[PDB]
């Protein structure tokens, strides 16, 4: 709201402590988004791996598991998704946690949940053949598991072929990822229109501030500034009320993606 | 008793409260562009021309700052709803019955809980059952006996290196293969991984 | 040094991996020894021994008690306008 002008900041000290709430209010943001990602993903306390030989009683998990090959470690999936989607006084960020450490977090769920079952949620991990893991969870919505050693291999390939069929989905098919998309959108939207701002007279005679300041007599002048200051002033409230709207609903959003993750993906609901 | 810090969440609800109110009592000595931030001497001190227009400054910046309050008190007060559903949620499946869902009152096999009155909040103690001390045992999905195939009624097939019993699952508590803890369908050549051993029934000796 | 999240001066870099203290960014944050700044370590590490004929039974058991603390309510307050 100054840039960079010492009338302008003297002129805006008697306006009290405003923009200190403001910065207080958008640390508040930025800490609340890495203790989300930590909530959401931090579930496990160790890091497994999947053993070199991979005999799941005849089910495919190629697809989804990551290959050294490439150097981020990701999975074919997780390519696909990392494809498909795609200064003036303010700052960006960088996230606490890497992309990579959140790969391997999902790597070592995944490979826990594989070898393991459910168990690996409540206390140490224990082995456990994968047929019979499937029997289990067969036997937990009311099928007897005579059943499924009677059709595994129709299952496996049932299974194979869905996977396939939703990894075409995803690499063919667009528009399915609508929802982190519009949330960039609109986080960028409001940026720029922040920025935008910034060219407007809100009823002085200039928008810059060096014309005024440099053009006429300083007892008037101050009542310029004054104007500008008051319309910039309106502006960054009313941007930092809208931040605050989104962030809560981002973390109604993330405290259901952890009860997911813990009911779903560390047992059977 | 002696760690401190286990309350950070009462304690900065309430520093955020107190903070909220200092520095909405504090704005009360700012100029906002006027001649003065005390009321009586700019009415003292000049004629009412101007000192309607020192006293809308004042007013102007007083009020932004009061809408300003009421809001953040607004966002503040939605989150707090938010916490009081979900203890009242936690409050109703976590002490008044045994939950099944996995981690939603603490971790481990939910056994019970008791609660506890904080001066803003609730405290939940969560007794939980943890399994230990593993071993590990060699297995099969089935029994091949007769040509016919048999099935653990509630159970698991374990071997400790030369004979099978059916254990329960979260505990080692072995037991004799019988007729009575087993359950038969059709004959074993379809099962990928089927064993043979024997399976002892309780009528024959007892007929003799 | 430098980092992803800047220029990190009164520190040193280390080459070992432990749990993050001071968190820093970029995957980087440091402790106090002087002071040091390493990368984080996301955990312990171990590969269970998968096989499709082994399993393993608890033998034994432990109960545990956690506490969980919740907020449910905050001090009632009221402002008189034409006063304030
Ligand atoms: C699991 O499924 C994948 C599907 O991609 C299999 O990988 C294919 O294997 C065939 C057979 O050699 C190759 O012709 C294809 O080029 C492979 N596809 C890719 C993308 O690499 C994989 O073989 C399956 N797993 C097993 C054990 O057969
Ligand atoms: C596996 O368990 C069986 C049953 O407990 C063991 O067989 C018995 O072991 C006891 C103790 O050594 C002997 O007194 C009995 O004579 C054994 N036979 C029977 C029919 O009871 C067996 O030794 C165990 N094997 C291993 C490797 O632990
Ligand atoms: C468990 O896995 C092992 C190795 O993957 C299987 O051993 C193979 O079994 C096939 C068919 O029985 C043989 O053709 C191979 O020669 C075996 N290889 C080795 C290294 O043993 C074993 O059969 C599997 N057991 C079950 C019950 O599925
Ligand atoms: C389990 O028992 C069956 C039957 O007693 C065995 O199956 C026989 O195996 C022999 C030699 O492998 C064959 O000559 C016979 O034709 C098979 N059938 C019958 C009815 O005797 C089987 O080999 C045994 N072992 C296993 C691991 O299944
Ligand atoms: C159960 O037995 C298996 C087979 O040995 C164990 O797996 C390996 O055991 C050897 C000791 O015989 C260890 O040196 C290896 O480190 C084990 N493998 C791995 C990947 O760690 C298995 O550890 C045994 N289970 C328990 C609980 O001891
Ligand atoms: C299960 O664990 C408990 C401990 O949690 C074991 O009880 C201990 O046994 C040792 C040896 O007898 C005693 O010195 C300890 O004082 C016991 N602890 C308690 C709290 O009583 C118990 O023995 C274990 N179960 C088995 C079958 O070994
Ligand atoms: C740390 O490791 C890097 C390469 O991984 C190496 O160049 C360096 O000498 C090591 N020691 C220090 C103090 O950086």
């Amino acid at each position: 709201i100054c840039g960079d002008s010492t009338e302008c900041s003297n002129l805006l000290l008697q306006y009290g402590s405003f923009c200190t709430q403001l910065n207080r209010a958008l640390t508040g943001i930025a800490v609340e988004q890495d203790k989300n990602t930590q909530e959401v993903f931090a579930q496990v306390k160790q890091i497994y791996k999947t053993p070199p030989i991979k005999d799941f009683g005849g089910f495919n998990f190629s697809q989804i598991l990551p290959d050294p090959s490439k150097p981020s470690k990701r999975s074919f999936i997780e390519d696909l998704l990392f494809n498909k989607v795609t200064f003036n006084g303010l700052t960006v960020l960088p996230p606490l946690l890497t992309d990579e450490m959140i790969a391997q977090y999902t790597s070592a769920l995944l490979a826990g949940t594989i070898t393991s079952g459910w168990t690996f949620g409540a206390g140490a991990a224990l082995q456990i053949p994968f047929a019979m893991q499937m029997a289990y969870r067969f036997n937990g919505i009311g099928v007897t598991q005579n059943v499924l050693y009677e059709n595994q291999k129709l299952i496996a390939n049932q299974f194979n072929s869905a996977i396939g069929k939703i990894q075409d989905s995803l690499s063919s098919t667009a528009s399915a990822l609508g929802k982190l998309q519009d949330v960039v959108n609109q986080n960028a939207q409001a940026l720029n229109t922040l920025v935008k701002q910034l060219s407007s007279n809100f009823g002085a005679i200039s928008s810059v501030l060096n014309d005024i300041l440099s053009r006429l007599d300083p007892p008037e002048a101050e009542v310029q500034i004054d104007r500008l200051i008051t319309g910039r002033l309106q502006s960054l409230q009313t941007y930092v009320t809208q931040q605050l709207i989104r962030a809560a609903e981002i973390r109604a959003s993330a405290n259901l993606a952890a009860i997911k993750m813990s009911e779903c993906v560390l047992g059977q609901s | 008793s002696s760690t401190a810090s286990a309350l950070g969440k009462l304690q900065d609800v309430v520093n955020q409260n107190a903070q909220a109110l200092n520095t909405l009592v504090k704005q009360l000595s700012s100029n906002f562009g006027a001649i003065s931030s005390v009321l009586n001497d700019i009415l003292s001190r000049l004629d009412p021309p101007e000192a309607e227009v020192q006293i809308d400054r004042l007013i102007t910046g007083r009020l932004q700052s009061l809408q300003t309050y009421v809001t953040q008190q607004l966002i503040r007060a939605a989150e707090i709803r938010a916490s009081a559903n979900l203890a009242a949620i936690k409050m109703s499946e976590c002490v008044l019955g045994q939950s099944k869902r996995v981690d939603f009152c603490g971790k481990g096999y939910h056994l019970m809980s008791f609660p506890q009155s904080a001066p803003h909040g609730v405290v939940f103690l969560h007794v939980t059952y943890v399994p230990a001390q593993e071993k590990n045992f060699t297995t099969a999905p089935a029994i091949c006996h007769d040509g016919k195939a048999h099935f653990p009624r509630e159970g698991v097939f374990v071997s400790n290196g030369t004979h099978w019993f059916v254990t329960q699952r979260n505990f080692y508590e072995p037991q004799i293969i019988t007729t009575d803890n087993t359950f038969v369908s059709g004959n074993c050549d379809v099962v990928i991984g089927i064993v043979n051993n024997t399976v002892y029934d309780p009528l024959q000796p007892e007929l003799d | 040094f430098q980092t992803r999240a800047g220029c990190l001066i009164g520190a040193e870099y280390v080459n070992n991996s432990y749990e993050c203290d001071i968190p820093i960014g970029a995957g980087i944050c440091a402790s106090y020894q002087s002071i040091i700044a390493y990368t984080m370590s996301l955990g312990a590490e171990n590969s269970v021994a998968y096989s499709n004929n082994s399993i393993a039974i608890p033998t034994n058991f432990t109960i545990s008690v956690t506490t969980e603390i919740l907020p449910v309510s905050m001090t009632k307050t009221s402002v008189d306008c034409t006063m304030y």
